[PDB]
């Protein structure tokens, strides 16, 4: 017998495609969810700032009543 | 027998051009590159500890 290195009856194929998934969101959906979380942060920001101004006015009234 | 490249035009349909505009003004594929680099971060390294583990050779 002979003992070279042949391929055994043929081998499987190997791909040659530029395999790209291009996944992720679109323009509109990513854009809208970013602006939506932005507006959520704005609303909570507005609420905290106006309640904070209430308390800071109370601090002003403390210094007024303390002064003379 | 040839396959020449760079055959796409920038599509003037509103979907494709707003997707490229959101790609430009949202920094998307840069984050995709960071994702690929993190995918190689959490692998296991192919570093043999040299003075103990000596590298493979041939007969």
């Amino acid at each position: 017998v002979k003992q070279d290195m042949p391929p055994v009856g043929g081998y499987g194929p190997i791909d040659y495609k530029r395999n790209l998934p291009r996944r992720g969101l679109s323009g509109y959906s990513m854009f809208a969810v970013g602006i939506g979380a932005l507006l959520f942060g704005y609303w909570s920001m507005m609420r905290w700032n106006r309640e904070r101004r209430r308390l800071q006015i109370e601090d002003f009234e403390a210094r007024i009543a303390l002064m003379p | 027998t040839y396959k020449y490249v760079n055959l796409r035009e920038p599509s003037m349909d509103m979907k494709s051009v707003t997707d490229r505009a959101a790609q430009t003004l949202l920094w998307t594929e840069l984050i995709r590159g960071l994702g690929m680099t993190l995918s190689y971060l959490f692998r296991e390294p192919a570093t043999i500890n040299y003075p103990f583990e000596k590298g493979p050779l041939s007969p």
